[PDB]
RNA sequence: UAUAUAUAUAAAUUGAUUAAAAAUAAAAUC
């Protein structure tokens, strides 16, 4: 039996009362307004935990089940807050233990439904700096840098890469100070992660604005085949890109 | 594409692909997908409806449904092979701007691409749609990430208000330690756990008039001096910047940030690279979902038959 | 054991009258299955006059009663190919690759859902009953099912040898 | 040491510097006046062979000591993970066939025409060992890949190398010799995969792919470790190598 | 170099008197 469920939350929560007529107020909206806490003055939501991002290299991903819906605390201290019948925020009554007893891997899982999904870790600035010297300058191939660290090697051709870029960037100081700010706040997001056929190049004389090139190819191999099917009025409609990024029809 | 409407409704508590707060309580009182006390049509119409609104609410149904790969790719825990049903719009480029931590939302990254903010390998590409191959090196201009990654901007208005709400605490706190200084030093450190001259040392600050300070930045810039923000309005250092200019991470940022497995990122360069296609591994899934294993199976049962 | 990890699922739930001289009484029938989702199920039914509720609870009982072992290759699928004859279905049920879904008939979704059976590609000839469909598939799966190692010690082989060839 | 000795009717294990000086003198003798009488180097061999044969017989009881006991014996300390007894016992109850024929011939060229009383002493003492064959090398192998020492496995495939040219070798059927040849180096593409060289196993198995048939049995372990780092190519050849069939 | 700012008053469209909502939908701002 299916029915149009409106998406209370599944724990629970502070309703509606006897309402002025003129409110015009849902459950929902008290249970955005429980959830986030007092709006300040420059707009912010302090008392949640989730307002502010961490600074430990500890990602702090959202634990309702393990919070049993109370998702306030205090902006300095970090003790919990609840709300209370007096309607000013105040201590827990009791310590929720299951906030204390959290898995490992748990603390890694950005979502409470998807256990399998789980947020990869962070390479520290100077392993990348250490695997772009040894590919670069010592001559260690990706298999054996890969091997080192316990590295996928494309992952290591991507710093190699990224690194590259960075140097360059860093050689004409293109970097600002809002990119370094972002770098270094994401960076303590995350955990750290521990270690032949014949062509023919034709003639170019002198005003010619471009050279034919002439491929060897095959006769029964080489050409547009004729009855091919016109999928263009069709939902399968092939489309490419070209080089210069515009679309075509390929 | 699909016209935005009603994606954050709280009724239906759909998730989206964003990091908006009100996307966060969506995710936050969900608790899971219900797909008890019901038939198998519902179960598959329920599974649709969660996992479609996450992956792809763009995305038209019958474009959708054409874009699908039946058959799909894997490489002691379990591998969640169905989990890979929506792998294939990963590599869509506007999704890999979002997973690159690159967009606030699949939409703002598709925006970034259609407005000629991103490049593929150096060459400017303007359509969301473009796939990345793996090994593909692509790259976002640095303002409009540190937009997306940082707070709003404030008004003019709307920072001065701010600012006169500063000066009148600043000047509370002030009066308040000087008539009871002692105490107040000792309790200040009881938090962050005499000298007569610490409350001497401090110095008060004028009340701002609006209407007087109105239409005039470049003088209320020099009318501020309060010890934390000296001689800018606040959140507007540098007005000419599309971004909170103090550069402060955007609220409501540690819910979402996932670090993708098959992006590797550089945020001081504001470049990314695409390892591979996401691929399901014994008990782990390279595909960022907020659903369960059970959700992907029906939505891809549904998408086989495509609904029959 | 049982309540945390059992999972329980309706598979019919009905009214059948059996009218009396007075008028017409009617009772409730429901038909459910219970499993581990790690290659235990079992099938209950339950008959209650006055509420279904009650048909569901002794249901529930009898398919905790009847929970079995049931035979599973790589713990997610049949080992081979069933074709089984029940009171008038004829079931003919494939194994099927690793990510393939449950590409079966609704009643032996459930099924293969409560008994762990992720892989499976079936059809359900003649008589398409509910009832008979989740009795038979049981059956089917249970008598209608050899092990490799088990078919192999009975003819006196090594799973090296029974094992099939790879042919490309 | 009970059982080489016979339980103890046999006094051959134990050892005193007065029984080698003595037991050296005796050889030197009796070598030095066989040397001459032998019509050619081979029959010179052929004495050499026999005495030395009838002496191992005589000195220890035949059945206890063979290549049998003696794998079981290693064995032990390779499972148990202790390096220094292996090779104690590997140096002290066995000997390479090469260096016993290089010693003969040294001793030859120097009767005919410390090192000769060490090669008198090493003649002597062949009388508690056993030539080393296919499988005792590939023993010392699997105790190169337990304990990962390189200087040991470089040595060992020298040593079989060696041992390839001497006439135990040859004396087989060309099938044994390459399905021994095949396991010596399926042994060392295990052992240069768990030292994570990957390329020199990929190598080893491209340059004798034609002379010995590879199959996934012997490389699962190589394309396990490869897949790990998602070596594509690496995985490409291999893969490739192994099931062109 | 402080920072869970607090107090008042005034209003507050449709439906409804709470798990009944429309609705972050509007407006406004960047
Ligand atoms: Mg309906
Ligand atoms: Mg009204």
């Amino acid at each position: 039996f299916s029915r149009r469920r409106i998406a209370y939350p599944f724990y629970p929560f502070k309703k509606l009362g006897r309402q002025h007529p003129k409110k015009h107020d849902t459950n929902l909206k008290t249970a955005m307004r429980q959830f986030l806490g007092p709006k300040n003055y420059k707009g912010e939501y302090v008392m949640n935990k989730y307002f502010t991002v961490p600074t430990n290299h500890v990602p702090n991903y959202i634990k309702p089940d393990l919070e049993r819906g109370q998702s306030l605390e205090h902006p300095v201290t970090k003790k919990p807050l609840q709300l209370r019948y007096d309607g000013t925020l105040g201590p827990p009554p009791v310590e929720n233990k299951r906030l204390q007893n959290i898995f490992k891997d748990r603390l890694l899982q950005p979502f409470p439904s998807n256990p399998h999904c789980k947020t990869n870790y962070v390479l520290s600035p100077q392993l990348k700096q250490s695997i772009f010297e040894e590919i670069t300058v010592e001559g260690l191939s990706a298999q054996q840098v890969s091997q080192k660290y316990g590295l996928k090697i494309p992952r290591v051709e991507a710093i190699v890469k990224l690194v590259s870029v960075e140097n360059s960037w860093n050689r004409r100081n293109r970097v600002s100070s809002d990119l370094k700010t972002m770098d270094e706040t994401l960076y303590r997001m995350f955990p750290v992660f521990d270690s032949n056929t014949k062509v023919i190049y034709g003639e170019l004389v002198e005003g010619e604005r471009s050279q034919y090139k002439f491929t060897n190819a095959k006769v029964g191999k080489v050409g547009y085949r004729y009855g091919s099917g016109n999928r263009d009025n069709k939902k399968d409609r092939r489309i490419g890109f070209n080089k210069l990024g515009q679309m075509v029809y390929i | 594409p699909r016209k935005a409407n009603l994606l954050k409704s709280l009724a239906r508590g759909r998730v989206r692909t964003s990091f908006n707060k009100y996307n966060l309580f969506n995710l936050y009182k969900k608790g899971g997908v219900d797909l008890k006390s019901k038939s198998l049509y519902q179960q598959k119409w329920t599974a649709k409806q969660e996992t479609r609104a996450y992956h792809g609410e763009h995305l038209t149904e019958k474009r959708w449904q054409t874009v699908f790969k039946p058959k799909l790719d894997s490489v002691i825990k379990e591998t969640p092979f169905l989990l890979q049903t929506f792998a294939v719009l990963e590599k869509r480029l506007d999704f890999a701007l979002f997973r690159a931590m690159f967009a606030s939302s699949v939409r703002q990254a598709r925006q970034f691409i259609l407005h000629g903010n991103v490049r593929v390998n150096g060459v400017k590409i303007k359509h969301p749609s473009y796939t990345l191959k793996p090994g593909d090196m692509f790259s976002v201009k640095p303002d409009k990430v540190l937009e997306a990654l940082g707070a709003k901007k404030p008004s003019f208005q709307e920072a001065l208000k701010i600012d006169k709400t500063q000066i009148v605490l600043w000047n509370k706190y002030v009066k308040e330690a000087k008539t009871e200084p002692k105490e107040v030093w000792e309790k200040k450190l009881e938090n962050f756990e005499f000298d007569p001259k610490w409350a001497k040392n401090l110095k008060y600050h004028d009340p701002i008039k609006l209407s007087e300070l109105e239409g005039d930045e470049p003088k209320a810039r020099k009318l501020i001096n309060l010890p934390w923000q000296k001689n800018y309005v606040y959140g507007r250092q540098d007005p000419k910047k599309p971004f909170f200019t103090p550069w402060k991470p955007r609220p409501f940022l540690s819910p979402f940030a996932i670090l993708p497995h098959h992006l590797e990122i550089s945020f001081k360069t504001c470049h990314a690279v695409y390892l591979r296609d996401p691929v399901a591994r014994p008990g782990q899934s390279e595909v960022i979902s907020p659903f369960d294993v059970p959700v992907h199976e029906r939505a891809y049962m549904y998408y086989l038959r495509n609904g029959k | 054991y049982i309540t945390r990890k059992l999972t329980m699922k309706p598979l019919v739930m009905k009214r059948v009258s059996n009218q009396t001289g007075k008028g017409k009484i009617a009772s409730f029938y429901a038909l459910v299955v219970v499993g581990d989702k790690n290659g235990m199920v079992g099938l209950g039914e339950g008959k209650s006059r006055e509420e279904m509720s009650k048909a569901i609870f002794k249901a529930h009982w009898d398919a905790v009663r009847n929970l079995k072992e049931i035979p599973r290759y790589e713990n997610r699928t049949i080992y081979g190919d069933i074709d089984f004859r029940y009171h008038g279905v004829k079931l003919h049920l494939r194994s099927a690759k690793p990510g393939f879904g449950l590409r079966v008939n609704h009643v032996i979704f459930e099924i293969c859902e409560c008994a762990g059976i992720k892989d499976l590609s079936g059809k359900v000839y003649k008589s398409r009953n509910d009832m008979n469909i989740a009795k038979g598939t049981i059956e089917a799966f249970t008598k209608a099912q050899k092990t490799l190692d088990e078919v192999a010690l009975g003819r006196g082989k090594k799973l090296v040898d029974v094992r099939k060839v790879y042919y490309s | 040491s009970f059982n080489m000795e016979n339980g103890g009717t046999r006094n051959t294990l134990t050892s005193s510097n007065e029984a080698a000086l003595e037991d050296i003198k005796k050889y030197r003798q009796l070598l030095d006046s066989f040397a001459q009488e032998a019509e050619d180097f081979n029959e010179f061999k052929f004495k050499v062979m026999y005495e030395v044969t009838k002496m191992q017989r005589e000195s220890i009881n035949v059945n206890v000591f063979n290549k049998i006991s003696l794998h079981t014996y290693l064995s032990i300390p390779i499972n148990l993970k202790q390096q220094k007894e292996f090779l104690r016992r590997l140096t002290f109850f066995t000997f390479q066939q090469h260096e016993f024929e290089a010693v003969i011939k040294r001793l030859y060229e120097g009767y005919r025409n410390n090192l000769i009383m060490h090669d008198i002493w090493y003649i002597t003492c062949l009388r508690h060992k056993i030539m080393m064959d296919t499988t005792l090398y590939e023993l010392v192998m699997k105790a190169a890949i337990e304990f990962q020492n390189e200087d040991l496995a470089k040595k060992v495939w020298n040593d079989r190398g060696k041992f390839r040219t001497t006439v135990p070798f040859l004396k087989m059927d060309q099938r044994i010799r390459i399905a021994k040849d095949q396991k010596f180096a399926h042994l060392m593409v295990e052992f240069f995969t768990k030292q994570g060289k990957y390329s020199d196993a990929i190598a080893i198995i491209l340059s004798s792919k034609n002379r010995f048939n590879w199959t996934y049995s012997m490389v699962r372990n190589l394309h396990k470790a490869l897949e790990e780092i998602e070596d594509r190519n690496s995985v490409e050849i291999l893969l490739d190598v192994v099931n062109k069939k």
